[PDB]
């Protein structure tokens, strides 16, 4: 075929970027993997007079035994021309009732990538305990998970969804790298249909179930919005609680007043000493109750900023996240409810999975976990075809007591 | 022969062209005899004065000869050569291998010599040989074959062995080669005639590529000294460790003792530093004699007595399971032992990192084990069963309550005490009937009791701890403790029990103390 010239961005150079240490079953899934990739020509091994290199994970498939290999082209992406026609953030989609995602990662493998940008694309499969070189190799054809794929194969994409897209106009579908997000507000059961013709429909001109094959329901999305307690009686220590969130609070919504409910304060009391509310300061923390039933107003989103995420560990098997651009502008706050990694990474791509929906892009993480640990056992829970960017912290105990 | 690996210069930069230093005519002499013996091996080929490039060629006679032995100064080149993929910059840890029959080695002599190099790339590669008698000009070369000294030999000559290899090594999977360098590693289960025959296939399909190496007669014999161990067919060990008997000791000798002490932990259990590392404090010069102390002898006397009698690591039996026992040396202090069959060691190790000013037991405990983890996996690509001396139900209410996420994988309580706790937990509700102390350096309670005490040379953040010591001093069992300081808050929530900074553990020292204690925050002004 024709390849498209593809060029890193003015001046850079091509990734280095080190292999994290893998299990002997993630490596012989890989080995098995690029075996076949190499038979069939989509990859070749390569010399040393190539000097970069590209993380390479095995992940498994939900709902099928066998392993996916996911190469992190994370500092790739990041180092590629940008594109210059482009199939803009359907916002239809946010609101669609249902919507399923399909791997379709598959396609790219028809395309060849240009040869001299082949080299950037070079990864290596370690070797248990350094005894051996480390299989190097690099694409030949698109990779699934870089950004320049998508694009590249943009063209052979609308042409293959033209008839489907006007046969079923009543259909959102968006396509996010290796993943297409096809949306809907059918019946249930509907959808499953619709979705598996498209699969055939795909299928004819040459895609398994992502997010657990299963579903998705963008419309039953909602704000998770600051809370007060709600309480009986009230003890000292209850409303210095209540005074620390309101204070805090009252950065983001400036309306909240605290001066009444100050006042019950006074004096070096009983931490345990009940308290009634007086009617001034009864009045006040209903107007501050008021106020945060919603989410504060003016906050827009900017495609040209990163979108933030930051997530807390509550407990029990409950975490509080946050998506915003700006410090207290929150574009979006949610909850999610195994071990606590497994969580962490389920929200995590949950919570990727609505930054891409809502406005087609991934979020920057934050995440309260040490490095090794993430790194060490992220990829066993891990199963979207995309990786966010993400940065590691330590939770200030207050702003946990801030949510939920 | 080989296939040929391109090579490019960085971009934008020209090969390299630096005169040649001025030579002596006995040198010149030699050099000029080496030159010729090489053009007659093709290794180099004299060129036309069509090449404007140039690096400088001296001669050396190595310790033993009075021959003489060519050098080629690359370094030029080097700055200006492509990077290329790294060289093996990770090895083997002796825990990682399995057992063999036999093993060998094989030094290949003249490798590079043995590797053609990019046609294109040659031209680079140009020195000069000075003429004696000056009207009569000097002799222009260039290499055809892998430069010793050049940046991208070592690359390309793995890369190249190791396609040589492939083939043999799908003809012979019974058999196992580590590359290293110019030495070739072989281990097999075959016996002893067996092994001693493929080894000499081995030769013969490496001679086939011109490759030379050692006969039987002159082949090195396990053990292994490398990279500072012993390797046995069968046990591993870090080669000899002997500790002197000085009666006088300078900051340096301390340093080169821990570090050998430092150095004998992953393999002789019970090693201890602590004292030697103490010698260190306050040391203005490194030839300062520091005079050691009652307790720093003891070490030094336990140390030796534990290194006379020497201990050997067996190799991984990949058939049986791993498992890794952690125990609690000292405050600070962790050490394990990865074993598959009980006791009989792969592998041993301490752990001292201390991941922040403050921190507990269980928190270090556990940063222990994802220490362990990593190591693992990179040894032996799979995480050990760990036996821990810390209860599920002690371990769960920590983890539960503790912000950061965290995993540890399958363990296995035991008792082997001592047994990790937490020495105190802070109340989740007020307590009722417990007096209540704000703090501020002082205290006001809710029983009218007060104390302005005024510190001298504190910090802001460690006077806020001061009232909180101050009122845990003061008060009873049953402690309400009100503060404004959202760092004292951190740092006691976190529930440490043991700090770098004395204060912290005093107050430690009073939690421990208390019945219940409950802490709480409240904004400023
Ligand atoms: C790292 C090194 C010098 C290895 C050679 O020494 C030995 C290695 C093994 N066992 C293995 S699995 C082997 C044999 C050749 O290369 C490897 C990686 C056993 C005993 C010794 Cl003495």
């Amino acid at each position: 075929i024709e390849t498209v010239p593809v060029k890193l961005k003015p001046g850079m150079d091509g990734p280095k970027v080190k292999q994290w240490p893998l299990t002997e079953e993630k490596i012989k899934a890989l080995v098995e993997i690029c075996t076949e990739m190499e038979k069939e020509g989509k990859i070749s091994k390569i010399g040393p007079e190539n000097p970069y290199n590209t993380p390479v994970f095995a992940i498994k498939k939900k709902d099928s035994t066998k392993w996916r290999k996911l190469v992190d082209f994370r500092e790739l992406n990041k180092r590629t021309q940008d594109f210059w026609l482009g199939i803009p953030h359907p916002a239809g989609l946010k609101k669609k009732k249902s919507a399923t995602v399909l791997d379709v990662g598959d396609a790219y493998f028809s395309v060849p990538l240009d040869e001299d940008f082949r080299k950037y694309t070079a990864f290596t499969i370690p070797s248990i305990n350094n005894e051996t070189p480390g299989i190097r190799y690099q694409y030949n054809v698109l990779p699934q998970g870089w950004k320049g794929s998508p694009a590249i194969f943009q063209s052979s994409m609308t042409k293959i969804l033209e008839p489907f897209r006007k046969q079923n106009p009543d259909i959102v579908i968006y396509q996010y790298m290796d993943d297409l997000y096809v949306g809907s507000d059918l019946e249930i059961g509907q959808h499953r249909t619709k979705i598996e013709e498209l699969r055939q429909h795909l299928l004819r001109w040459g895609p398994p179930f992502l997010w657990m094959g299963y579903e998705l329901h963008p419309d039953k999305w909602t704000v998770q919005p600051i809370v007060l307690p709600e309480k009986d009686s009230w003890t000292v220590n209850d409303i210095q609680k209540l005074v620390g969130k309101l204070n805090w609070a009252s950065q983001i919504y400036p309306g909240i007043k605290v001066r009444q409910l100050c006042k019950l304060l006074r004096g070096t009391k009983a931490l345990t000493e009940v308290i009634p509310l007086t009617e001034e300061a009864e009045l006040e923390l209903a107007e501050n109750r008021e106020i945060l039933k919603e989410p504060v107003h003016g906050v827009y989103y900017d495609p040209s900023k990163d979108l933030i995420a930051e997530i807390q560990k509550q407990g029990q098997g409950q975490w509080t996240y946050q998506i915003y651009q700006e410090p207290f502008k929150n574009l979006k706050t949610g909850k999610y409810a195994t071990n606590d990694v497994k969580q962490l990474t389920e929200a995590v791509q949950k919570i990727t999975t609505e930054s891409i929906v809502i406005w087609g892009k991934t979020p920057k993480f934050k995440l309260p976990i040490q490095k090794e640990t993430w790194e060490t056992w992220w990829t066993e829970y891990w199963q979207a075809t995309w990786i966010p960017e993400w940065e590691f912290v330590n939770t200030p105990p207050l702003v946990k007591l801030w949510y939920q | 022969p080989i296939e040929t690996v391109p090579v490019k210069l960085k971009p934008g930069m020209d090969g390299p062209k630096v005169k040649q230093w001025p030579l002596t005519e006995e040198k010149i002499k030699a050099l000029v005899e080496i030159c010729t013996e090489m053009e007659k091996e093709g290794k180099i080929s004299k060129i036309g004065p069509e090449n404007p490039y140039n690096t400088p060629v001296f001669a050396i006679k190595k310790k033993d000869s009075t021959k003489w032995r060519k050098l080629v100064d690359f370094r030029e080149l080097n700055k200006r050569t492509q990077d290329f993929w790294e060289v093996q910059l990770g090895i083997p840890h002796p825990a990682g291998l399995k057992k063999k029959k036999s093993a060998t080695v094989l030094d290949v002599g003249d490798a590079y010599f043995s590797v053609p190099l990019d046609e294109d790339f040659r031209k680079y590669t140009a020195f000069t040989i000075p003429s004696i008698n000056n009207e009569t000009p000097g002799i222009r070369y260039q290499y055809n074959v892998l430069p010793q000294g050049w940046k991208g030999s070592p690359a390309i000559f793995q890369s190249s062995m190791t396609k040589i290899l492939e083939p043999f090594r799908k003809q012979n999977p019974d058999i196992v080669i580590y590359q290293y360098m110019d030495d070739l590693y072989v281990g097999s289960d075959l016996e002893i005639g067996q092994h001693r025959t493929k080894i000499e296939e081995l030769r013969q399909h490496l001679l086939r590529w011109g490759l030379t190496t050692p006969d039987k007669k002159h082949q090195k014999e396990p053990p292994f000294l490398w990279m500072g161990y012993e390797l046995h067919p069968d046990k591993w060990t870090v080669q000899p460790i002997v500790l002197p008997e000085k009666d006088s000791w300078t900051v340096n000798d301390i340093q080169k003792l821990v570090g050998k002490l430092n150095w004998a932990s992953q393999i002789y259990p019970g090693i201890k530093v602590r004292q030697l590392c103490k010698l260190l404090r306050g040391t203005k010069a490194l030839t300062e004699v520091i005079p050691l102390t009652e307790e720093a002898e003891l070490e030094l006397a336990e140390n030796r007595e534990i290194l006379k009698e020497p201990v050997h690591g067996v190799y991984y039996d990949p058939s049986k399971d791993l498992i890794a026992e952690i125990q609690k040396q000292g405050q600070g202090q962790w050490t394990y032992q990865i074993y598959q069959e009980p006791f009989k060691n792969l592998k041993t190790g301490k752990y001292a990192r201390m991941r922040g000013a403050h921190t507990n037991d269980v928190k270090q405990l556990t940063e222990a084990v994802q220490k362990i983890t990593t190591e693992s996996i990179v040894i032996w690509g799979k995480t050990p069963k760990f036996k821990l001396p810390i209860q599920k139900e002690t371990w769960e209410t920590w983890w539960t309550e503790y912000w950061q996420a965290t995993w540890i994988p399958e363990w296995e309580f035991v008792n082997t005490p001592p047994l990790v706790k937490l020495w105190y937990q802070l109340e989740k509700e007020p307590i009722v009937g417990a007096e209540t102390f704000y703090v501020d350096a002082g205290y006001v309670t809710n029983r009218g009791r007060q104390k302005v005490v005024t510190l001298t040379d504190t910090t802001n953040q460690k006077t806020e701890l001061q009232a909180i010591y101050l009122a845990l001093q003061d008060s009873g069992l049953e402690v309400n403790i009100v503060t404004d300081s959202q760092y004292a808050l951190g740092i006691i929530q976190a529930q440490p029990d043991q700090s770098e900074s004395e204060l912290v553990n005093q107050i430690i020292e009073q939690l421990i103390k208390k019945e219940k204690v409950y802490l709480a925050w409240v904004p400023a002004h």
